[PDB]
C-alpha cells in the first residue's frame, strides 16, 4: 500500500490473549494499532493527540479542554451538534475524551456492526459555532464550579501555582467562562478564530491511534488507511520541558494549606528528572515499591506503631518530558500534626537506610516474576479503555512493546536508582501539611479556587536534623514474599457443570451458590460471602460499632495482608444493611489459606485501644466531611432515606457514636457472632468439592471460636420501599453548606420488578436518554451534570434525573416536565423503524456478555443479594423486549403530568413549561413513612 | 503504597454517564 | 547499524601532540558513554580515559592527568593528547556502553559491557624518518610472496589480487631491524597451475603493487 | 586488579578455566583476536553477550571464573577481564593467551633467494608453511649472529604455525658463497636441510 509507511513484525502479547493485533505508522505520522476479535460484541476506537493543556495559549487558559469539548459538536463533513452521540446512542454506544497536560485522548465504543458509520464521524473530528461556543462555555464554567470544591483540585492547582509562575506548569488546564469568554471579549479575542489556528497543533505526526473489532485485520487496515491517510502532517515537533519548574527558591519550603473538609494530610515532594525513556527498569516503581511498603519492617509500620500515621503512599508522580516527581504522602492523626517534623525524620531515615543497604537485585527479580505472572494471567479489559489506554501509551513506546511496556521489566541497572537516590536529599525537597488547624493562620489566597494558604522557609536547623538522620532499627528490608502463587493448574471441567450458578448446600447455618469457570480458564477466584444478623442494623450505636468492628479488622490485618494484596490476590470487607460482606478475589492457589486467616481474625478479635481511639476519630471526621460532598450525591443519599423502610442518617450515627465505649464494643462482637446466616457464591477456578471444603472450613471455624448459631428464618427480614400514592407529588428540601451549586433528583415510582415493566422502563430509558443530555445539558447548557435512567431498589424500580446546575431546582423542575411533553410528541411521531432500531439498541446493550470474571461474579452475586436468583433475566428480558410496540405510549399515559397512577417526589437541595400542581413538602422522614403505604417484596425463585 | 493510575484530578472525561 | 571509526593517529615528535577522533555512527553519542583503551606493543589493555556526555563527566587514568583531555561534540568524539612521551607509543580505540544513560558518580562500579569498537588508530613516538615502503618478490603444492623490507611506520596493508585471494595466505608480524625500520613479508601457497602481491602503506600514503613470476 | 593464569595450553575440546581476581563485586569478559580490536564478551557476571556461543560462561566464587567447556580452533585470542570502579573507573588485565594444542604437523620447507632488484640496492628467506608446536630451530649454512626470525599467530581453522627466517647479507658477501636451511622440529625424523646454488 501507498499510504502505508511501514508495518509493525509482530504485537508483544500474552499467550492468554485470544485477540489479534497489527501495528503500522501510516505516511502522514499516525500511529496505528489494529485489534481484531470476532466474538467481541462490542468495538471500539480512540484517537490520541500528544498537546494537552500544558501548550495553552498563556492569555487564554483551557483553550486545548474547550476545543475537546467544542470537537463533539459538530464538523464540516456532519454538521448537526449531537449526531454523534444521537448516533451512538442508536446504536448501542457511548463516547468520551479527556485532556492530560501532555495528552488529549477521545475514545468510544458502539456495535460491532455499524464501527464504519461512527468512525467516519469520529474521523471527521480531526478533518465551530458561535451560538455552540457561547453555549459550551457555560459548561466548561459548570465544569469548573464543580472542581471548586474539590481537596484534590485544590491541592492540584495550588501545586501548580506554587511553582515558577514563568513555567507552563504554572498555567491553568481547565479554563472558564472569564478566561474564554469574559476576558477575550474584554481584550477584544476570537475565541473561534483561537480555535481554528489551534487546531497547528493538530498534526498527523503527533496522533496515535487504536481500532478494535470484529473485522479482519486487513478490513481495518483499509479501513484506517482510507479514513485517516488523509489528515494533513504539519510536522509540530513534541514539546518539551527541560527546566524543572521547581527552582531552588521553590524548594525546601513548607506549606501551610486550609482545607474544606476536615482532613490532616502531609505531602512530601521532590523533583526528578523525567524517567519515562527508563520504562525498561522503572525505578520509580522500584523506589515506590520499597518506600510505600507496608509490611512488617516498613515505614508505615512504625508511623502506624507510634499512633502518628494510619495510611502512606509514596512513588513516583508523572510531570511532563522534562520532569517528574516522587512524593510521600500521608495521613495524619492529632498526634502526628504536631510531630510531622519527626514523621519526616523517619522518612529520611528510611531513605538512608536504602542508600546504606544499596539496590537489591533479588527485590527487582521479585517484582519482575510478580509483574510477569500479573500481566501473564490479565483479565480481558473493556474496549473503550483498552483502546484509550493504548491509544495514550503509543507516543511512549514501540509497535511491538506497546502492550508490555509498562509491565514487564528485562534489565537491572542499579545507577539509576543511586541515582535518584542521590536526588532524594533533604535539600531538594517540599513539604507541604493540610489542617484545619491552620484556619485563620494564612495569608495568602490561590487566584483560581481561592484557597488559603501560607508559605514559610523551613529552617536550615531542621534540614541539618534531617541531613543528620542516622539509622533506625525498626526499619527493615521485607521479606521473601510468601504469598507468590506458584500453582496456576486450571481444574478440568466437571460434568455436572452448569452454565448458571448452583446451589449446592442449603442448610440451616449457610447458603452455598457454586459455579466452576467455563468461560475465561483462567487460574483465578471471586469468594462472596454475606453474614446475615439483625444485631448489624438494629439501631444507630450497633451500625456505628459495626463499621468500628469492620475497619478495626482492616486496619489490623492490613500489614499481614498488604504482601497477598500484593501477590494479585487482594479482599475487601464492608458492612451492610443486612450484615457483614467479606469478598475474596485473585489467585486460588494460596486463597483459602488467608481466607482462614482473616475468618480467624473475626473470631479472635483483640481491639487495641489507641487503634480504637485513632479510628474512631477518623470515621467521626468522615460523618463530620459527608457534609462537604456534592450536591447531586446529596439527593441520591436524602432519597435512598426517603424511599427506604429504614435507614439511619449520618446526624443519627454521629450523635450515637459518642456513646460507643470499648467494652460495649468488646460486649457486641461475640453478641454479633453469636446468632449468623451466611449466603456465599463461590465463582472460579475451584472445584465443588473444593467449594464445599472452603464452606465448611468457614462454618467450622466460627462454631469452634465464635458458638456461631443459625438464624431462625423468621428473623430473615428484608426491607419495603415507601409506596407512593397516585397523583401525589412529594418534596425534600436541604442545603448545601459547601458548594454554591444546587443539586436536584426527580424519582418516578412504578409498580414493581417484572419483565414487562423492566423492558418498558428500560426502553422508555434508551429513547430519552440522548435527548435528555442534548436538551438539558447541550442546548439550555442548565449545568454539567446531567443524568437521567432507571433506579432500582428492594425490588421496585423507577425513572430518576439526577440534575446539579446553578438555576434553581423548581425551574429545572418545570424543564423536565417539559422535556417530558416533547419526548411525549416525539415518540409518537416517531417512526416504527426508529423504535425498533431502540430496540436493538437495547438488546445489544442488555446482551453484552461479560469481559472479565470478577464482573460475571458480580452480576451473580447481583441476582443474589436481590434474592430473585433470575440467572437467565439478559434472554427472557430481551425476549419479550424484541416483542414490544409503539405499549409505551399506554405507559406513558399510565405512570408518567395527568397519569392516574403519577408517582413523583424530589429532592431540591439549594446552593414552555406546563403548570405543575401544589407539592408536600415533607418536613420530617419519619411522619413521610408512616403516612405511607410500603410495597411488597419480590418472591424468590 | 504506589502512585497508580491517573491519581489525581487531571482525567476529565467529558460527560459522566458511565458512573452508577 | 551500529559503528565506530577512529582517525588522528600517526608519528610525532616527543613532547608534541595530537587530537584523535573517534566519529560514531548509528546512535546518538549524547545518550551513550564513550571510553578510550589503548593497547601497548605485546603488552596487555590498558584502559585511558571515558567520558559521559549526558552528564557531562569525564575520567582520566593514574598514568596521564595533565596530559590528556577527553571532549566531545554533539556526533563525535575527540581525545586530545598534549605531550607523547616515547612510552605512550600504542594502539588506540575507542568504544561506548551496551546500557544507556550510564550514571559516572557512583559508589559501586557495576562492570556493563562494551558492544561496539572500533579498529583504532596506532601512534608512534620516535624521531625516525619516515620512509615508503620496498617490495621485492620472492620466486618458488607451490608457495611464492612478496617482501618489504624498509619501510617506516606501522602499519602496512598487504592484499593479493586487490584483494581477492582470501586462501593460505599468511601474512607474518613485522620485526625491527638494526637500522630503524619495520621489515615483513608476506607468503601464500598456491597449486602448480598470474598473481600480484598489493602493499599500502598509509602513513607515508605510498601504494604499490608487484607480480611474482618464477625464475 | 590481578589476573591469572599469564598463559595456558590445552586441546580442542578441552576446558579451560580463566581466574580473574579483582567496590565493585561484578566484572566483564573480553575477548581480543591478535590484532584486531577486542570483542564483548560477557557484560554481567551471570549472562552472556548477545551472538555468542554457548560455551562461554561467567562464573564468580572474590573471584570470577570465565568457563569455555567446549574449546574451538576458532577460539584462539587474548582473553581481559574488565573491572569497572567508582570515581568512573575501568580497568583491565594482562590478560590470558589461550594455546590450542593439535597433533604434531610437518614444516613444508622452502627456500628464496634474493630478487634481482633487491641487489640492486639480498635476504635469503626460509620457510616452514604448518607445524606444531612452536618450538623448532632454524639454521643456515658455516653458521649467524644476523638472522632474523618471526612467527605468525595461530591459524583459526588449522591451528599451525608457519615461520618465517630472514638471513639479510650484503651483495659483497653474498657473492661470496655459493651453497645456501637446516631445520629440527617435533614431526621430524631427520632435520630437513633445502638448499640452493649460484
Ligand atoms: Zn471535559
Amino acid at each position: 500500500n501507498p499510504a502505508i509507511k511501514r508495518i509493525g513484525n509482530h504485537i508483544t502479547k500474552s499467550p492468554e490473549d485470544k485477540r489479534e493485533y497489527r501495528g503500522l505508522e501510516l505516511a502522514n505520522g499516525i500511529k496505528v494499532l489494529l485489534i481484531s476479535d470476532p466474538t467481541t460484541d462490542k468495538s471500539s476506537a480512540a484517537l490520541d493527540v500528544h498537546i494537552g493543556s500544558l501548550s495553552d495559549p498563556p492569555n487564554i487558559a483551557g483553550l486545548s479542554h474547550f476545543l475537546q469539548h467544542m470537537l463533539f459538536l459538530g464538523t464540516k463533513k456532519y454538521p448537526k451538534e449531537n449526531e454523534y452521540s444521537q448516533f451512538l446512542s442508536e446504536h448501542a454506544g457511548s463516547s468520551n475524551a479527556f485532556t492530560s497536560g501532555e495528552h488529549t485522548n477521545y475514545y468510544f465504543d458502539v456495535s460491532h456492526e455499524h464501527l464504519e458509520g461512527a468512525l467516519d464521524r469520529f474521523a471527521q473530528f480531526f478533518l465551530f459555532d458561535e451560538s455552540a461556543k457561547d453555549r459550551e462555555v457555560n459548561a466548561v464554567d459548570s465544569e469548573h464550579e464543580k472542581n471548586v470544591m474539590n481537596d484534590a483540585w485544590r491541592l492540584f492547582q495550588l501545586e501548580k501555582a506554587t511553582g515558577n509562575p514563568k513555567h507552563p506548569f504554572s498555567k491553568f488546564g481547565t479554563g472558564n467562562k472569564y478566561t474564554l469568554e469574559t476576558r477575550p471579549n474584554q481584550e477584544g479575542i476570537d475565541v473561534r478564530q483561537e480555535l481554528l489556528k489551534f487546531h497547528a497543533y493538530y498534526s498527523s505526526n503527533l496522533m496515535a491511534v487504536v481500532v478494535l473489532g470484529r473485522e479482519s485485520l486487513d478490513d481495518l487496515t483499509n479501513l484506517v488507511v482510507k479514513l485517516f491517510s488523509e489528515v494533513e502532517n504539519k510536522n509540530v515537533p513534541l514539546p518539551e520541558f527541560p527546566e524543572h519548574p521547581f527552582q531552588e527558591e521553590h524548594l525546601k519550603q513548607l506549606y501551610k494549606i486550609v482545607p474544606i473538609k476536615d482532613i490532616r494530610n502531609l505531602y512530601v515532594t521532590f523533583p526528578i528528572p523525567d524517567l519515562q525513556k527508563y520504562y525498561k527498569s522503572n525505578p520509580g516503581h522500584y523506589l515506590g515499591h520499597l518506600i510505600g511498603h507496608e509490611g512488617p519492617g516498613s515505614l508505615l509500620s512504625e508511623l502506624k506503631s507510634k499512633g502518628w500515621v494510619n495510611t502512606l503512599v509514596g512513588g513516583q508522580k508523572e510531570g511532563a518530558r522534562g520532569f517528574m516527581f516522587f512524593i510521600i504522602n500521608v495521613d495524619l492523626t492529632e498526634e502526628g500534626l504536631l510531630h510531622v517534623e519527626d514523621i519526616i525524620l523517619h522518612m529520611f531515615q528510611y531513605i538512608q537506610k536504602l542508600r546504606a543497604e544499596g539496590p537489591q537485585e533479588w527485590v527487582f527479580q521479585e517484582l519482575k516474576d510478580l509483574n510477569a505472572v500479573a500481566f501473564r494471567f490479565k483479565d480481558k479489559e473493556r474496549p473503550r479503555g483498552y483502546t484509550s489506554k493504548i491509544a495514550g501509551i503509543l507516543h511512549y513506546y514501540p509497535l511491538e512493546e506497546v502492550l508490555t511496556a509498562e509491565y514487564l521489566l528485562e534489565e537491572f541497572r542499579p545507577d539509576l536508582i543511586e541515582m535518584v537516590l542521590d536526588k532524594l536529599r533533604p535539600e531538594n525537597v517540599r513539604v507541604a501539611i493540610v489542617s484545619k488547624s491552620f484556619e485563620g493562620k494564612t495569608d495568602r489566597t490561590e487566584e483560581w479556587y481561592g484557597t488559603q494558604y501560607k508559605q514559610e522557609a523551613i529552617p536550615d536547623e531542621v534540614i541539618k536534623k534531617w541531613q543528620n538522620a542516622d539509622l533506625n532499627g525498626k526499619f527493615k528490608l521485607p521479606t521473601k514474599n510468601e504469598f507468590i502463587p506458584t500453582n496456576f493448574e486450571i481444574l478440568p471441567l466437571e460434568k455436572e457443570a452448569t452454565p448458571y450458578p448452583a446451589l449446592i448446600k442449603d442448610t440451616a447455618m449457610s447458603k452455598l451458590w457454586f459455579k466452576q469457570d467455563d468461560k475465561f480458564f483462567l487460574p483465578k477466584a471471586n469468594l462472596n460471602f454475606e453474614f446475615f444478623s439483625p444485631f448489624a442494623y438494629v439501631d444507630p450505636l450497633h451500625s456505628n460499632m459495626a463499621y468500628l468492628y469492620l475497619e478495626l479488622l482492616k486496619d489490623s490485618l492490613n500489614e499481614y495482608a498488604y504482601a497477598a494484596e500484593l501477590a494479585g490476590l487482594s479482599y475487601d470487607l464492608q458492612n451492610t444493611i443486612y450484615g457483614m460482606y467479606l469478598s475474596v478475589k485473585g489467585y486460588n492457589d494460596k486463597q483459602p489459606i488467608l481466607l482462614k486467616k482473616i475468618i480467624e481474625k473475626m473470631a479472635t478479635f483483640e481491639i487495641d485501644e489507641k487503634r480504637f481511639e485513632i479510628i474512631k476519630e477518623a470515621y467521626m471526621r468522615s460523618l463530620n466531611n459527608f457534609r462537604a460532598e456534592q450536591p447531586h450525591q446529596h439527593a441520591m443519599y436524602y432519597l435512598r432515606l426517603l424511599m427506604t423502610e429504614v435507614a439511619w442518617t449520618k446526624d443519627e450515627l454521629k450523635e450515637a457514636l459518642d456513646d460507643v465505649t470499648l467494652p460495649r464494643l468488646k460486649a457486641f462482637i461475640p453478641q454479633l457472632l453469636s446468632r449468623l446466616h451466611i449466603e456465599a457464591l463461590l465463582h472460579g477456578n475451584i472445584t465443588k468439592q473444593a467449594a464445599l471444603g472452603i464452606m465448611q472450613m468457614v462454618e467450622d471455624t466460627l462454631i469452634e471460636h465464635a458458638h456461631t448459631k443459625p438464624l431462625l428464618p423468621s428473623q430473615l427480614v428484608r426491607y419495603r420501599e415507601v409506596q407512593l400514592p397516585d397523583r401525589g407529588w412529594f418534596v425534600y428540601q436541604q442545603r448545601n453548606e459547601v458548594h454554591n451549586n444546587s443539586g436536584i433528583e426527580i424519582y418516578y415510582q412504578t409498580d414493581m420488578q417484572s419483565t414487562s415493566e423492566n423492558m418498558f422502563l428500560e426502553l422508555f430509558a434508551q429513547i430519552i436518554s440522548e435527548p435528555a443530555f442534548n436538551t438539558l445539558r447541550t442546548k439550555e447548557q442548565l449545568g454539567y451534570i446531567v443524568f437521567s435512567g432507571p433506579r432500582r431498589a428492594n425490588g421496585i424500580q423507577g425513572l430518576r434525573f439526577i440534575i446539579q446546575s446553578e438555576k434553581p431546582p423548581h425551574y429545572l423542575e418545570s424543564r423536565v416536565e417539559a422535556f417530558l411533553i416533547t419526548m411525549e410528541k416525539s415518540i409518537e411521531d416517531m417512526t416504527e423503524e426508529a423504535f425498533q432500531k431502540h430496540i436493538q439498541a437495547l438488546a445489544i446493550r442488555r446482551l453484552d456478555k461479560p469481559k472479565k470474571l470478577s464482573a460475571e461474579s458480580a452480576k451473580y452475586w447481583g441476582e443474589i443479594i436481590s434474592q430473585q436468583y433470575n440467572f437467565d433475566r439478559d434472554n427472557t428480558e430481551v425476549a419479550y423486549l424484541k416483542t414490544l410496540t409503539k405499549d409505551i405510549i399506554k405507559f406513558y399515559k399510565e405512570m408518567l403530568v395527568d397519569a392516574p397512577r403519577r408517582h413523583k417526589v424530589s429532592v431540591h437541595v439549594l446552593a414552555q413549561a406546563p403548570a405543575l400542581p401544589q407539592p408536600e413538602v415533607i418536613q420530617n422522614m419519619t411522619e413521610f413513612k408512616r403516612g405511607l403505604p410500603l410495597f411488597p417484596l419480590v418472591k424468590p425463585h | 503504597g504506589i502512585v497508580e493510575q491517573c491519581c489525581t484530578s487531571i482525567c476529565s472525561l467529558y460527560q459522566l454517564e458511565n458512573y452508577c | 547499524e551500529v559503528q565506530l571509526v577512529e582517525s588522528g593517529g600517526g608519528l610525532v615528535q616527543p613532547g608534541g601532540s595530537l587530537r584523535l577522533s573517534c566519529a560514531a555512527s548509528g546512535f546518538n553519542v549524547s545518550s551513550y558513554s564513550i571510553h578510550w583503551v589503548r593497547q601497548a606493543p605485546g603488552k596487555g589493555l590498558e584502559w585511558v580515559a571515558s567520558i559521559s556526555s549526558y552528564y557531562g563527566s569525564t575520567s582520566y587514568a593514574d598514568s596521564v592527568k595533565g596530559r590528556f583531555t577527553i571532549s566531545a561534540d554533539t556526533n563525535t568524539a575527540y581525545l586530545q593528547m598534549n605531550s607523547l612521551r616515547a612510552e605512550d607509543t600504542a594502539v588506540y580505540y575507542c568504544a561506548r556502553d551496551r546500557v544507556m544513560y550510564y550514571w559516572s558518580f557512583s559508589k559501586y562500579g557495576y562492570p556493563y559491557g562494551m558492544d561496539y569498537w572500533g579498529q583504532g588508530t596506532l601512534v608512534t613516538v620516535s624521531s625516525a624518518s619516515t620512509k615508503g615502503p620496498s617490495v621485492f618478490p620472492l620466486a618458488p603444492t607451490a608457495a611464492l610472496g612478496c617482501l618489504v623490507k624498509d619501510y617506516f611506520p606501522e602499519p602496512v596493508t598487504v592484499s593479493w589480487n586487490s584483494g581477492a585471494l582470501t586462501s593460505g595466505v599468511h601474512t607474518f608480524p613485522a620485526v625491527l631491524q638494526s637500522s630503524g625500520l619495520y621489515s615483513l613479508s608476506s607468503v601464500v601457497t598456491v597449486p602448480s597451475s598470474t598473481y600480484i602481491c598489493n602493499v599500502n602503506h598509509k602513513p607515508s600514503n605510498t601504494k604499490v603493487d608487484k607480480k611474482v613470476e618464477p625464475k | 586488579m590481578t589476573q591469572s593464569p599469564s598463559s595456558l595450553s590445552a586441546s580442542v575440546g578441552d576446558r579451560v578455566t580463566i581466574t580473574c581476581r579483582a567496590v565493585s563485586s561484578a566484572v566483564a569478559w573480553y575477548q581480543q583476536k591478535p590484532g584486531k580490536a577486542p570483542k564483548l564478551l560477557i557484560y554481567s557476571t551471570s549472562s552472556l553477550y548477545s551472538g555468542v556461543p554457548s560455551r562461554f560462561s561467567g562464573s564468580r566464587s572474590t573471584d570470577f571464573t570465565l568457563t569455555i567447556s567446549s574449546l574451538q580452533p576458532e577460539d584462539f585470542a587474548t582473553y581481559y577481564c574488565q573491572q569497572s570502579s567508582p570515581s568512573f573507573l575501568i580497568t583491565f588485565g594482562q590478560g590470558t593467551k589461550v594455546e590450542i594444542k593439535r597433533t604434531v604437523a610437518a614444516p613444508s620447507v622452502f627456500i628464496f633467494p634474493p630478487s634481482d632488484s633487491q641487489l640492486k640496492s639480498a635476504s635469503v628467506v626460509c620457510l616452514l608453511n604448518n607445524f606444531y608446536p612452536r618450538e623448532a630451530k632454524v639454521q643456515w649454512k658455516a653458521l649467524s649472529g644476523n638472522s632474523q626470525e618471526s612467527v605468525t599467530e595461530q591459524d583459526s581453522k588449522d591451528s599451525t604455525y608457519s615461520l618465517s627466517s630472514t638471513l639479510t647479507l650484503s651483495k659483497a658477501d653474498y657473492e661470496k658463497h655459493k651453497v645456501y636451511c637446516e631445520v629440527t622440529h617435533q614431526g621430524l625424523s631427520s632435520p630437513v636441510t633445502k638448499s640452493f646454488n649460484r
